[PDB]
Formats: C-alpha cells, structure tokens, sequence
C-alpha cells in the first residue's frame, strides 16, 4: 500500500 | 569441566521480573514479565499490550518480592511501555547492548514467565533480522529467534551470552498458541530510545522526517537500473520539510543508516519512528550511481481521537484565534456520521460550556457528564447535537 | 573437528531403552522409555504411569535386542517405576550425577523413544529448577528444560554434557499434545533415593518430619516481619515428633536444607518425602530473624495395587500381629467395588489356606488358580468372596 | 569473546533461496544451489510439482526465474535450473555417512514465507523411515526448528557443509514439536546429478525380495544381529541371483557401512543409478558373506517383441514376444518375418527405423506368419 | 489449602 | 495468523 | 494443559 | 498420527 | 507384506 515516512 | 550459561544467568536473572496486572475493563487479570532498566529509579520496561487498561499493577522480582508500580509511559505504535516501582529498594539492572551489531547467527538466551510458571530460561540463536509486516500498522524491526517463547514471555529479556540486553521479546508465531521455533523481539536500541523518551517527556515525541516511500523489491531495481535489491524508494519528497532541506532526491533509494545497511523500508520506517524529535542521523543514497550520504534532522509531526473515546469518526483541530474547534473533516458512515457532523460547522460547546478551542473543550468534556450536547452552527443556523 | 555431543552419546545411548507394556483395566497398550541403572541385575528405571496396569513388560535395547522384564515396584506418589530385566546379558549402566549441583543455564541432552520412532536425542538447557505444583498428590521437584520431549519420552534420560544422569524425563507442559519448549524431569538424587528403597523392599519407606506448614509468600513475609520472601512456614509441630524433639516451634521459616537454599515448600516436601526413614538432615530456619540451625532424622509415618499389579482402588494397610490385610482407604466406583468387600473391615483366609500376612497371600496369590476365594471377617461375622 | 554461527552463516546463506510456485495454487518453499555457473537449485518435489511458473528469490533480494530439470516423487527430490543466472553461490557438499547422532546442525529455509530463517539443533537420529510406506526414505532426524515452507531447505553442519535437505516433520498441531526430518546429502547428490545427465532418475534394482529383520527372527533362525535385511526370494536371472545371494540370507552392511533397517537400504540403493557396483555384507548360517553386485533395469527391439535380422536383405525376425505386451496385442507372434511396412519393402532394422522414425499414425506390416503372406496393423 | 510434610 | 505472547 | 508422557 | 511437510 | 528391493 501507500507508505508514509 | 563443562560449558554452561549458569555463570551469566547467575548475575543477570535478578534483573528479570514477573508482572501480574489487573484491569477494570469486563475486568481481567493478565500475566507477563519485565526488565529492570534503572536500579534506583525502578524503571521496568514491558510490552504495551501487557500493561494497558490496568487498575492495579504488581511487579514480582526474580527474588520473590512483590511490589507495586504505576505507569510512566506507553507507546502502542511500537509496543513498548515503561513502569516504575513503589519503594524501589535494592534492585538489579540489566546491561544494554548495541542491537546494531547483531548478526544472523549469534546465540540468544531468552528470559520471561511463560504460563505463570515463573522465571524460565531458554537458549537459541538469532534466526533472522529486521522482521516486519506481521502487523502492518506498527513499527516492526523484530529480531527473530528460535529461542522458545510462550504466553507470558512478553516484556521478557532476550540477552546475548554475556547477559547484555539485545531485545525485548514481544511476539511469536503460533497457529496453536505454542512456540514452534519462532520468537520475535524488539531490538534494545529501539527499546533504549523509547525508555529514554518516557523518562524525560512522559510520552513519545513522535518524530517526522518529510518523505514517503515503499519497499524496494527486486523488480524496481531492474528497470530503475538501481544496484541494490532491498532498500527504501523515496516516491514522495514532502516540501518545506527538514527531509527536503537536505536535498533528498525524488526517485532515490535509501540504503544506509549510520553506515549500517538497511533490511526493509518498514524496518527503516520502524528504525526511525523510535527516536526523539531532535536527533541527527545520516542516510546513504543511490541517485544515479553516486552514493551520496546526507545528514538530516526531524521536525515535529495533538491527536483528537483521544477526545472521541469510541465515537471516533473524523479529524477535528483548532480554528483561527480560537474561534472554535475545526470540522474540515468530511466523513460519511463513521461513528461520527449518524450524528450528522458535516463540514464547516463548529461553535461554542456543550452543556452551557464556552468552547472556542480544543483545550477549552477538553477542560469540561472530561468532567464525565451523563449526556453531552454540542452547539454547532452551520452558516447562520445555530443548532444542537447530543451524545451519550 | 567441531564440538559435538556424539562422542559422549556413543557410550551413554545404550543405557537408554524403550519399553512396551500390555495389560488391563481395556484392551490397551502404550509405550515409554527407560534407563538402565544396574547393568548386572537388569535394573531399568522408568515412569510409574507408563508401568501402571502391566501384565507383560518388554524392554528393547538400543541395538534392537528384545527382552522381558518383571516389576520390582512402583511409586505413584513420585511417578517413578523400577523394573528387572529377565535374562540380562551385556548391558551398560548410565552414571548418575548430583542434582544438588545443577544450576539454571547448564546444558542438557534428552534421550528417549518419542512417538515409537526409536532412540531419539534432543538437546536443551535447564530452563529452571524445582518446578512443582502440577498435581497436589505427587511429590514433585521437577527440572524444567527446553529440550524437546514428546509422548514416549516417558521415563527417559536427561543428562549433562559428560553423559551423567541428571533427570528422568516425566512430563511436558504443552496445551496441544506436542512439545512447545517446556519439559519436566525428576532429578537424579530423587530417583536415586527412591530406587534404592525399591531394590531392598519393593516399596518406599515414607518417613515424616511431623510438621505442618504452607508456602511462604511475600505477603505473609510482610505479616511475620520475616526477611525471607520464599520459604517454608511452620503451622504446627506434632508431639513426640523428630522435629518437636529438635526444637522446632510454630512460627519458624525453613530457609535451607543441608545448607542448600530452598526453592519452595513443594520442593522441601518432595525432597525429604523421598529420603528413607532415619535419614540425617540439616535445616536452616528463621525465628524472629536470628537464623537458627537444627538437625534431625525421620521417623516412621504410622497413621492392593502393591500386590494386584492392576487395580489401585483398595489400599492394603498394615497386617498386624495376628491380623492381616487390614485396609484403611477405598473409593466408591473403583475396581475395589466389583470385589464385594469394603475398607471398613478386612482380613484373610484365601482358598481354604490359613493366611494372615501380606507375604503369605502372594505365595498363593501368585499360584493363580482358576478361582479365588477370599475370607474376610467383616464385622464380628465370617463371610467369603469369590473371584476369577 | 562469545562463539557464534554468524561467521559460518555469512558464507552459506547465499546458497539457500526462497522459491515460489504458481483450480491453480500458489506455493511457498526453499531450495539450495548446487552449481553456481549453471544455476542449479534443488528442492522437494512437493513444492515444485504442478508448477506453471517457478520463481527463485536469492538471499539478497534478486528474484529470478527457473524451469524444471528433473523430478522424483518417490524420494521427494526435484531439481530446477535458474534462467539467465549471474553471480551465484554454490553450497559445498558434505558426505552424509560421516554424520553421527549427537552432531550439531543448522537448518536454513523460508518458513511461512517470512524470509530466510536460520535454526539450530542436533542430529536427533539417523536412518529413520516408515512414515510413507511406499517411499524411499533414509531420513536424518533433527530437533532443529523446521516448519511449513522450510521444506527443500538446507541442513548444514557447523562448517556450512551441506549434510541434508529438510523435508518433513511430525507434528499433530501443524507446528514443529521437536521432530524434524531431512534427506541426507549423499542421497541428494545421487538424485540431483542423475537429473542432469539423464533428465530423470534411472534407478534399476538388484533382484532381492524380502522383509525386515526383527529380534524375534534372530532367535528362530540363529542370526547374530537384531536389525537388518532378510531375503525372501531372489528374482531369477537378476543380479541378486547371479551374484549368489540365496533365500534365507541376512544383509548387515552396505559397502562396509552397517544397515539400520531394510527400509533404509531400500532407499539408499533406490537413489543409486543403474549399473552402480557395490558390496553387501551377508549373513548365512551365522557366517559373514561378502558379495559384489551391479544394479540392473526394471534400436534392435520394439515395444513387446525382439526383432533381429535374418538372411541377406530378406527382413527382420520376431524371435520372441512376451504374452500381454503391446507387440503381442497387435498380433505379432513367434517367428514372424517382416518384409515390408506401409508399402515400403524392408530389409534391415535400419530401413525399418527411418520408416518408423516417420512416426506415422498407422503401421501395416507385411509379415510372413509361417509360409503364408499376411499384413499386421499397429497404431 | 494446607499440606503436611 | 500471528499470535502475540 | 499439562501432558504426562 | 500421520503428517508431511 | 514383502516388498521388492
């Protein structure tokens, strides 16, 4: 999925 | 003359404790184990899922002494908590070790309290490193060990052959609920960091970089003509962020962190989310073939699901010069949807309470009223709206 | 040229056997394992519960040599059997070790016939010492091991790295009928003490201290201002007792046994519950924190399956001077309910043979005629009972 | 200073992989590289059978693609070959026969797909079998943790040398209970190398029939050993017969190595290739008989009948047909002489080959059953 | 409960 | 099917 | 559950 | 009592 | 039960 960092 | 672990466990085992915890909600008792970090202060690290929703918490040392101990901090996004002892007198602390030196092959000795039998020791090896994804949400950089671990081992210590703490055991993988050769442990360097945030702040200062990404497979490196197969592909570089300030390129792959290679994104993602808001770390890159290493710093991130308490439906903040709470959120079908909270409408507040900011609301909402009725006004229409 | 258990297991593995019993309650057959104690006599030790209800017992050697074996006795209170090999030739006996030298963290190697496969070896470590409290009736002082142990490892061997017997593998804690890393084994000194009586007498002389007591927890330690958090608390001392003679008063906390620290009351119970009558021993105890030592010996305890070899419902009490086969305990619905007689009264007159002593029974009770005729004197009257 | 396996594993993890296979199912598993240049990976047949596509993923991330090379469901070894292989690492073989119970073992695989996982243990026992009756098994047993997906993995000794391939475990709950089995290296060596030279496992058998030797038979027939291999009947005209093994014999050693059970020897030699020579240790009348043997199978011929030439250019002769064979179903009998086939006058088996090598859907044979002239039809 | 040695 | 303990 | 074996 | 892997 | 080998 979309991944945030 | 034999080899033995007894000389090491003879001096470390007093630094592992049993944990019996009582909640009030539905009320339950739960079992577990912990690790004494600080002797004088009495800081005992444990798992978050072990200690949440708990009225009474009693700690039982390796000795047999029963203590009392209330919470010092928690963090369910990585499953680490901290507690400290009532009347801490003559304790023993564990020695931390650098989890970043561990290799797939080192021998591990686990400690904990399975099935409330008491302090049991197990031997094994580091099965593999940087394990993530068994629960996609939380920060996972699990050390995998074949050392035996069962129910109640959580918060238990995983220590190398010198007795230095390399991990806190947090999970297993058991289709029947019994150890089948897979244990999972959170590295001590992530643990030392969150035990270090719960002492000074009381909570965790959720750090923020300013990038986005996704796990670099072996397919992307084939077409992107990238040399490495495992890394972190920076899709989105967020603007005005401390990350972008370092010149982080769009389309890079982070492969280094303190000169130490990186297993996975969800590991690097996990490795960073366990840090204080004002730390400084280096990243090795790979833009077009040049491994440009750049220093960096993290920048800030006030959650409103803690004001909901079961009726969470959408995101509410603060407006202007405290003209009111905020309703930019537009959610349909949520717990806060049947009660018709649509967009562009905050007011004063409930039960004759002047509410113009998020804090002024929290002053009186948490007086626990039987029924609470907002005052929200859409356009010119002053309406009301009731809960509980 | 790497480290290995193979050179030690070359010599010790023959001393481990597999047993296969057939019997009645039915029809059933089950399997276990055994350890050769006396080579020249044919003395195999095993678990009592693999030996209950035994018509024919056939050991099998490691090399495939099959044999036959009659019982030498049993001990249902510690789950230790012992058996005698019929026509034994060229056996090997395993060396013992002193269980009082075991420390947590030492290395262990488990040998047995798990799952009817064959002589299977597993390794582990001493997970913990002196675990008990799985069934109140039995004297247990178990050793916890992570060495894999499964069904059929019964009465197996557990040994240190010099091939010296430390334990007889007894039970596993495993919710789902398969080892999850917890194994329990009776220590060597216990097995050594019990078997020793089982050779001379075919029974265990139970010698008592004459003390009542209970587990000392850290909350009772707060009560009595005692600086010990585990130990043995003294409820009351019986009169004309070996302990009462020694100077044991109510309100003392037993802290040591022959200088060795005490893990629990359950261990103190199980440890001296096995020693033969008149065994010298030292105890350390705590009366108002003045650490007092005392010595004593055990005295006699005073106040069916021992002979039947199949039905443990009744309980053959003491013969008496003239009397015999008196009984003092029976359960309703036992195999001692099909027989006709009851606990309240019993004597002897079997098959028109003037008989009174339990030894005079078996000289005809082993004759096994087609039909048996008891002759108790229930009440003041004469009666008879028939069988087979 | 603490000892560790990380030095040994650093050199060996490159040689294990994870494999993925894809009404239609999708499979997990593990394999191990045998030949770096050609990219040969070995694994268990029960992960790579019924495989539309075979996707190998090395230790470093690099996914590749593989095709089948051989298979052998009877022992459960199957071999793949990696397509377009660059920079591969071959694991070093070990001689399983040097294993002893009590040795230390390391199990590398891909359990539950999680990733390349390492687990330690000891040699629980050797020569185990009897779990799959109709199967060749000489299993190594290890208490090294092994679960679903670890199959086809690596069992290496403390020096990283391949001693066996992890295969099956006994576990009522579906999780390892401390009883894990593995196929010995030496068997894998024999099965793999056969798949490269011949594509299949050609495993002819010497001709002993017989059954296990139990301690009860030791008494009845004055036999010094309690575990071995008892010979019922020898097949006639087989190597077992030619070598002079008789009924009532007991087999105690294979090539100087002792035997555990008849079911093990049945597996050790089931993996040997056709024509392998060997020496058995027998026991007749309590005296040591040492034998030497050579395995045997289970143009100039045809499916059912044996054809040789006769006379100059006259035609080939069917010299014997076994009843029930295909060539006896088509009607060919003893003595028939083939002068033409499909309007093509035939002489030698070479003019018959090219005609037959056309692989036509029909065969009209202009034979000569005795003095008469007939046609025979096949296919 | 209460046990007697 | 991952259990946490 | 405890298992005797 | 029969399993495979 | 006799098995060929």
């Amino acid at each position: 999925c979309y991944r945030k960092l | 003359q034999m080899p033995s672990l007894a000389p090491m466990l003879e001096k470390v085992m007093p630094s592992v404790v049993s944990i019996n915890v009582e909640g009030s909600t539905q009320k339950f008792m739960a079992l577990g184990s912990g690790v004494i970090i600080d002797a004088d202060k009495g800081y005992v690290v444990t798992n978050n899922h072990v200690v949440d929703n708990a009225t009474v918490i009693k700690v039982q040392l390796s000795d047999g002494r029963k203590f009392d101990a209330k919470m010092v901090g928690k963090d369910p996004r990585s499953d680490i908590a901290l507690i400290q002892i009532q009347n801490p007198k003559n304790l023993t602390a564990i020695k931390m070790a650098d989890s970043d030196a561990l290799r797939v092959g080192d021998y591990t000795v686990a400690i904990g309290n399975p099935f409330g039998l008491g302090e049991t020791v197990t031997s094994g090896i580091v099965s593999a490193l940087g394990r993530s994804g068994l629960n996609a949400e939380n920060y996972e950089n699990f050390i995998q060990t074949d050392a035996a671990i069962n129910r109640g081992n959580a918060g238990g210590a995983l220590v190398n052959l010198n007795g230095e703490l390399i991990g806190i055991n947090t999970a297993i993988l058991a289709p029947d609920g019994g150890n089948i050769g897979i244990g999972f442990a959170i590295p001590s360097n992530m643990v030392k960091n969150l035990t270090s945030q719960m002492v000074e702040y009381g909570q965790v200062k959720r750090g923020e970089l300013g990038i986005m990404g996704t796990e670099l497979n072996s397919e992307l490196a084939k077409a992107m003509k990238v040399d490495a197969q495992r890394g972190a592909f920076v899709s989105q570089v967020l603007p005005n962020s401390s990350a972008a300030k370092a010149g982080i390129k769009a389309g890079d792959v982070i492969t280094s962190l303190n000169g130490k290679p990186i297993s996975s994104f969800a590991a690097l993602r996990a490795q960073v989310g366990t840090m204080p808001v004002g730390s400084k770390l280096t990243l090795g890159l790979l833009r077009d073939g040049k491994q440009v290493n750049v220093n960096l710093e993290l920048q800030q991130s006030v959650d409103s699901s803690s004001i909901f308490n079961g009726i969470e439906g959408a995101e509410m903040s603060n407006k202007g010069k405290d003209q009111g709470v905020v309703v930019n959120n537009v959610k349909t079908g949520t717990p806060a949807a049947q009660i018709g909270l649509k967009k562009g409408d905050v007011i004063i507040g409930a039960n004759q309470q002047a509410v113009k900011n998020i804090a002024e609301l929290r002053k009186v909402l948490d007086s626990k009223p039987s029924v609470l009725a907002l005052n929200i006004q859409r356009g010119d229409s002053t309406i009301y709206l009731l809960m509980q």
